[PDB]
């Protein structure tokens, strides 16, 4: 009951190489495999293990330079580095074959920043079509130190200083035990200390590994640096997965505040004081990551230049909206196509389409990178290769601040203000003639939290005897949000004979007031459950589709170890090679609570139209005409879902054992 | 000891008038034949006497309407002031010859404003081709009152209306002395009696009065309301002058700022309030100057309007930024292009060539002119004519206020931001082949500060009889002023082939305030030229000396026009107030140095002297070069791309010696 893929031996081969350079990614061991191949690797005289001449020698003219020392904090949002990781990744994009890529990353794995390593070889991994299908660690095993609190990873650097537990009680008592031979040290989410307000009661959703994981291979399976021309038709699309990406993920947020009692997500200006603050529980190997008070000033000395730039930034589309057609980097954009969606979607993320380039290149600003700078409240960089970091410098990080969301909201709500442009469906666009779904019934939807391991040994630190031996096991455990399985029932009268696609959403039934909400006004806050087709024949039918089975939700990755029993199986486990770049289940449903919080669940049945054979770079890309997040990705007129075809239904989502994760991890106790 | 230049009997003759109009400047000799020519010159029955018939039509329309009366304080910031200036100087420079060009002045003076006259008839002397080579005196000298805190002026007037001293060595007291003929003013800057804030420190710079000569000239060669179709090939390079001028006097205030401990100019918002207040001594004869105290919120209702304007005037230009090419003001434009620069400097000076227009129009407003206006910090003018002057109203006073810093500064800042769309010049193009500099030694350098005096009689009236027996002329201004030793610059040069060949030599500062040395990477724009000049090497080995006394971009201090007219019955002309007026005075290339020797670098670039291609002479003899203003550095540097064998950086430290404090130079006993 994890699903399998079976893989020949020529694959756990290649598996294996790839797998080796996540070992101890902090520290070089001499006798593994990479060292001996990197110092065997001549650089200069490999000119003819890359497709691309241009990106070889580019790489050398900033070779011979010099590139960010070890040990320093890498992050795309500064230019210098990212000029330097884009070199690395076209390297690595560009080698003949599999053999010349592990030799360049054998290399990069030893004479270079981590960070800039690590960010390059997972783009590559995902991006290479001759990798596509290779598995990687979670981002989490990855880069540890982005995904644990400070108190946990002090302790763990202080249990490998006594090289162990002076004795197992007084150990057991703050929270760290051995099993089978490994660390165990339980972690609780931050307290009011990090998040001096009410987005604490939020903290077990925005710490969420698997949730920060998400955004991280989000942004890898197509970094907004990058044209997405290896996609083919997608391209003229990108604009539309950027605003639903970002909507649906708003969607899933204000829904764990609704159940946390904390309404809408908050607005801001930036001539204004920003109410939420965050202390981000983080240290780089120089700074203690930038803090964030309650009512920040964003209007200070400091981000004067920078908010001139983001206002402006805005301004300009209200200025093409108010013109409707309007000369904008080359073409005249009219707002009433779909040209337009896309063009609106690369504006607001000055993405590499919008120039119609290759990469992005040096000397264009971004507006998500400047807003970043002024909401993370880090001092302004030491040097180009030395920056003070905050959590909106990393994508790893990024969901734990609440400014994130309250940014991305701002976003979402500009493009809304364009998306008033576009013709609502009508009565015939919505309708299916010949059937109506007669009633849908439910599974008690139930969340709870329990355990969930990962090893955080890229954290720690080894001799260089440990090191011959790959070390590991220093697991971090934290109770974890979670649902149970549950099954959705339709059923149907139908006229007619064919392929049909269903979709399901979830969306709030009533705001923080007790009022019903408006679908005018709620159509934004639906996120997207399923999809799927399925042969209708008429008369009465029923349609049964388990939560276990919902398109756009995952497993839980494996760690690396049971990655490596699996290899030794000849076996692959699906939801990593096949959907990384999708939402955890056990995130599926907010937190409920113990009488059932109401929410509803909108399902939708259309006729199927066969849609070509392609290869995207996400799960949300599903066979059809379609727009992304359609009948729910542009304004409503509220008379027009009424449809036989659609069905809102009340749902309760309760909650079962322990409503608290601390009381998961307290010693001499146990839950439920 | 002040270079000479030998002239004859016709030059003389003109001269002597053209000198005539700059003393006892604010009265009128009704014996003097300036007089007899200017009661009763008619300018309708002159027509034919004109190059451009409008231009006379046009004054003699407004002539009837009114112009500004006299006494009356004039700034060409407002509107219809101007517009009676420019007026009057299309009929100064299009006058047939010079007995016309003459004539009209004569008029003028009697006629109309003193300030608004002296301001046309500088500007037309400057631009007058058969003027060309002709000298004005500084403008220190001209407009006096502007150069001086009320403490002297009220000496001076008090003197006056005593008719001498009542007690010598009580006056000594105070500074004032009889010298044969002369009354002697002794002169403290500011921060002798004002210290509100650190930026008093800088008063020996700030308040210097060549400086502030220097700005003045500055605008006067190529006023922002005109056109430079005049000057030929430098229309096209407008903008880059624009942005360098402004560049090069930004790194030298920042040089001086370092060297009294006070690091980066600070950035500032039309929203928020500004940290440093100016409180200026400056009297006129009408008014005080007006006060800025310390966080004065530029945001009040008076602003609203004013400050929409400015933020919107600036976001223009960030979304020119935003889009890369573009169609603005009947030009597409690409910011690709190095070329763009003239645009961009034209934009955010909002001048003539921006419209490609002869002079501007009230309804192009200028963004400086408010920006000035706001933070003067004034209350609203009470007509066309009656405003409440601050600092920034002059090209006389405007670099005493920190808040021109801060405004310019900005400016310059919004350019650096265009200059990051160019590509950073490559090895090859940089690189000499055969060319290698070996070594750089500089004579010690130190600073210093002496004595200095101009003629102040300007600012005082005399009596029917005093203006008739010619006694119009014994006021006079001491100064402590900084200097400097005369150095040496020995730069030994390698190369393969003879060739000719151009040096330049550049002044930047050696650490930031945390003691950090230099990245050329976030430090370009803080280099400061010193010279250049071109050689021809040989094969083997050479040896370059050159002194700071022949460095190209600096003049000699002006002489007073008493000593002129000296010299003009000799047949002698000062060579530096001829030629060279509009140049930073040599007595402060140096920032003042320290006790212990502050840290510098000089920065010496030797590149091949191809030929004569794109060659400026007709507004400045700068740039006989195909070559960007301040190139190689007018754009961003890598470090690594950069450095070839044709460069060198030379640590250098900059002295000070004798008195630290221009104060100590005026105590009595
Ligand atoms: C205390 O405060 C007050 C208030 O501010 C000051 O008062 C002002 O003083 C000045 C004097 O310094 C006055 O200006 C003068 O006004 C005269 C007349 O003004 C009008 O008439 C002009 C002439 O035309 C007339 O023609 C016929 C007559 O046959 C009539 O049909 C018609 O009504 C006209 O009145 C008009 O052209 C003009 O538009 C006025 O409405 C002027 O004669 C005089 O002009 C001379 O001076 C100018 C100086 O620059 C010069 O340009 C001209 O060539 C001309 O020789 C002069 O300007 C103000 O009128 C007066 N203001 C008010 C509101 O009353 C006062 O000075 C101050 N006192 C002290 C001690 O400080």
């Amino acid at each position: 009951e994890f699903k399998t893929t079976p893989v020949d031996a020529a694959f756990v081969e290649k598996q294996k190489k790839i797998l080796s350079l996540f070992y101890n990614v902090n520290e070089i061991s001499y006798e593994a495999e990479y060292y001996k191949v990197a110092q065997d690797f001549n650089i200069e005289a490999s000119k003819d293990c890359y497709t691309n001449m241009k990106a070889y020698e580019n790489f050398m003219m900033m070779y011979k330079v010099g590139f960010l020392p070890k040990n320093l904090e890498f992050s795309i949002f500064y230019e210098k580095m990212r000029e330097e990781a884009i070199a690395l990744f076209k390297l690595f994009y560009y080698a003949k074959d599999f053999e010349c890529f592990y030799k360049t990353a054998c290399y990069a794995r030893v004479y270079m920043n981590q960070g800039m390593f690590l960010y390059a070889y997972y783009i590559a991994i995902i991006q290479r079509s001759d990798t596509a299908s290779f598995v990687l660690p979670a981002p989490y095993e990855a880069y540890p130190q982005y995904f644990v609190n400070m108190e946990v990873k002090n302790k763990m650097d202080y249990v490998k200083m006594m090289d162990g537990c002076l004795d197992e009680k007084i150990c057991y008592n703050y929270g760290i035990i051995k099993e089978n031979e490994q660390f165990v040290m339980y972690a609780n989410y931050s307290n009011s200390l990090t998040y001096p307000n009410n987005e604490d009661r939020i903290a077990y959703l925005t710490e969420d590994v698997g949730l920060n994981a998400y955004y991280y291979y989000f942004h890898s399976h197509l970094p907004f640096w990058w044209n997405s021309g290896k996609y083919g038709a997608f391209k003229e699309r990108r604009g539309e997965i950027y605003f639903f990406f970002y909507q649906q993920l708003l969607a899933r947020y204000y829904m764990e505040r609704l159940t946390n009692g904390l309404g809408k997500i908050p607005e801001f200006s930036w001539y204004s004081p920003l109410r939420t603050g965050y202390l981000p529980p983080f240290n780089s190997f120089y700074y203690p990551f930038a803090q964030r008070s309650n009512d920040y000033e964003l209007h200070t000395e400091k981000n004067y230049e920078e908010i001139r730039f983001l206002d402006i930034y805005e301004k300009t589309f209200f200025q093409y909206l108010q013109q409707g057609h309007f000369k904008a980097f080359d073409k005249k954009i009219d707002l009433h196509s779909s040209k337009a969606v896309n063009f609106v979607g690369n504006y607001w993320q000055t993405n590499a389409d919008l120039f119609e380039e290759d990469f992005l290149q040096f000397y264009q600003r971004s507006y998500e990178v400047n807003a970043r700078r002024v909401l993370g409240a880090a001092p302004k960089p030491f040097n180009q290769y030395t920056f003070i970091p905050s959590a909106l410098d990393f994508y790893q990080t990024s969901a734990r601040d609440p400014a994130f969301y309250q940014l991305y909201k701002r976003i979402v709500q500009y493009i809304i203000e364009f998306k008033q442009y576009q013709v609502p469906y009508t009565q015939e666009a919505l309708h299916f003639v010949g059937l109506k779904i007669s009633d849908v019934k439910v599974d008690k939807m139930v969340t709870f939290f329990d355990h969930f391991d990962f090893d955080a040994f890229n954290t720690v630190y080894f001799s260089k005897e440990e090191l011959k031996s790959s070390p590991h096991g220093y697991k971090v455990r934290q109770p974890r949000l979670n649902h149970k399985p549950f099954t959705v029932t339709i059923d149907i009268k139908s006229d007619v004979a064919t392929n049909a696609v269903v979709k399901m959403f979830l969306g709030p039934k009533y705001d923080e007031n007790g009022f019903p909400f408006s679908l005018e006004d709620n159509w934004m806050n639906f996120y997207e459950l399923d999809w799927f087709v399925q042969k209708v024949n008429p008369g009465q039918s029923q349609i049964t589709r388990s939560s276990t089975d919902f398109a756009f939700f995952k497993e839980d990755s494996l760690p690396m170890a049971e990655i490596y029993k699996l290899l030794d199986q000849g076996k692959i486990p699906t939801d990593m090679f096949n959907s990384s770049d999708t939402m955890p289940s056990r995130l599926m449903l907010p937190k409920g609570t113990y009488d059932g919080f109401p929410f509803q669940l909108f399902v939708f049945v259309y006729p199927y139209e066969p849609t070509p054979k392609e290869s995207e770079p996400f799960k949300a890309v599903v066979p059809d005409n379609k727009p992304f997040g359609y009948p729910f990705d542009r304004p409503v007129l509220p008379q027009y879902f009424k449809q036989p075809n659609m069905f809102f239904k009340k749902v309760l989502v309760y909650h079962e054992g322990e409503l608290f994760p601390y009381l998961f991890n307290i010693p001499h106790y146990t839950p439920d | 000891t002040i270079k000479t230049k030998n002239v004859d009997a016709v030059f003389v003759e003109k001269q002597k008038k053209i000198l005539s109009f700059f003393q006892d400047v604010s009265q009128l000799n009704t014996d003097d034949e300036y007089y007899k020519i200017g009661k009763d010159y008619d300018i309708e029955m002159n027509m034919d006497n004109y190059t451009n018939k409008k231009a006379v039509e046009e004054f003699l329309k407004m002539y009837r309407t009114g112009f500004m009366p006299k006494n009356l304080e004039f700034s060409v910031f407002y509107d219809k002031m101007r517009d009676e200036a420019i007026a009057l100087f299309h009929l100064f420079y299009y006058a047939k010859d010079f007995e016309t060009f003459y004539k009209t002045a004569c008029f003028a003076r009697v006629h109309l404003n003193q300030g608004q006259f002296l301001y046309a008839f500088y500007i037309a002397v400057i631009q007058r081709s058969d003027c060309h080579g002709f000298v004005v005196p500084a403008p220190y000298e001209v407009y006096p009152k502007m150069f001086m805190n009320m403490e002297v002026l009220q000496k001076i007037y008090v003197t006056k209306m005593q008719d001498g001293l009542i007690n010598p060595e009580a006056a000594a007291k105070y500074g004032i002395h009889k010298e044969n003929d002369y009354f002697v003013y002794k002169a403290n800057y500011s921060n002798a009696v004002l210290y509100n804030n650190e930026e008093q420190r800088l008063t020996y710079f700030t308040e210097d009065i060549g400086m502030n000569a220097y700005y003045y000239y500055f605008h006067s060669h190529l006023p922002f309301w005109w056109t430079s179709e005049k000057y030929g090939a430098l229309k096209e390079r407008r903008g880059e002058v624009y942005f360098y001028f402004y560049q090069q006097l930004l790194a030298r205030y920042y040089f001086e700022r370092l060297t009294n401990g006070l690091g980066k100019i600070p950035e500032f918002s039309w929203y928020s309030p500004i940290k440093t207040g100016y409180y200026p001594l400056m009297l006129t004869k009408f008014t005080p100057f007006a006060q800025r105290p310390d966080y004065y919120n530029l945001h009040t209702e008076e602003n609203y309007e004013r400050v929409r304007f400015l933020d919107t005037y600036e976001k223009t230009f960030v979304q020119f930024l935003q889009k890369d090419h573009f169609e603005a003001f009947g030009q597409k434009i690409d910011f690709h292009d190095p070329k763009a620069i003239n645009f961009v400097g034209n934009y955010w000076q909002d001048n003539a060539d921006l419209y490609g227009e002869e002079v501007t129009k009230d309804y192009q407003r200028s963004y400086e002119v408010f920006a000035r206006r706001v933070l003067g910090a004034a209350p609203m003018p009470f007509d066309k004519y009656t405003f409440m002057p601050s600092a920034m109203d002059f090209y006389q006073t405007s670099l005493r206020d920190p808040a021109f810093y801060q405004l310019y500064n900005r400016i310059v800042e919004y350019i650096v931001e265009f200059k990051q769309y160019l590509k950073p010049y490559t090895q090859d193009k940089l690189y000499f082949d055969g060319v290698k500099i070996t070594d750089v030694k500089v004579d010690k350098l130190t600073t210093f500060f002496e004595n200095f005096e101009f003629d102040a009689s300007n600012s005082v009236y005399f009596s029917k009889e005093e203006i008739k027996n010619n006694h119009v002329h014994d006021v006079k201004v001491r100064q402590p002023r900084l200097n400097h030793s005369p150095f040496n610059v020995n730069i030994e040069v390698d190369s393969n082939v003879a060739s000719d060949a151009v040096v330049k030599i550049f002044l930047a500062p050696k650490y930031d305030d945390n003691g950090i040395p230099l990245t050329l990477e976030d430090n370009w724009m803080k280099f400061f030229e010193l010279d250049w000049f071109t050689t021809k090497l040989t094969a083997g080995q050479n040896k370059i000396i050159r002194n700071s006394n022949e460095f190209v971009i600096f003049k000699e201090d002006s002489v007073p026009m008493t000593e002129i007219m000296k010299m003009l019955d000799e047949g002698k002309v000062p060579f530096d107030m001829s030629e060279e007026f509009c140049y930073m005075p040599k007595r402060l290339m140096l920032p003042r140095g320290t006790e212990g020797g502050f840290p510098f670098q000089l920065f010496v670039f030797v590149y091949p002297f191809d030929n004569k291609g794109k060659d400026l002479a007709p507004f400045e003899s700068f740039v006989l070069d195909n070559k960007p203003l301040g190139f190689p550095l007018d754009r961003p540097v890598v470090d690594a791309l950069f450095k070839v064998p044709n460069m060198y950086f030379k640590d250098i430290f900059i002295y000070h010696e004798g008195e630290r404090f221009p104060y100590k130079f005026n105590i009595p006993s």
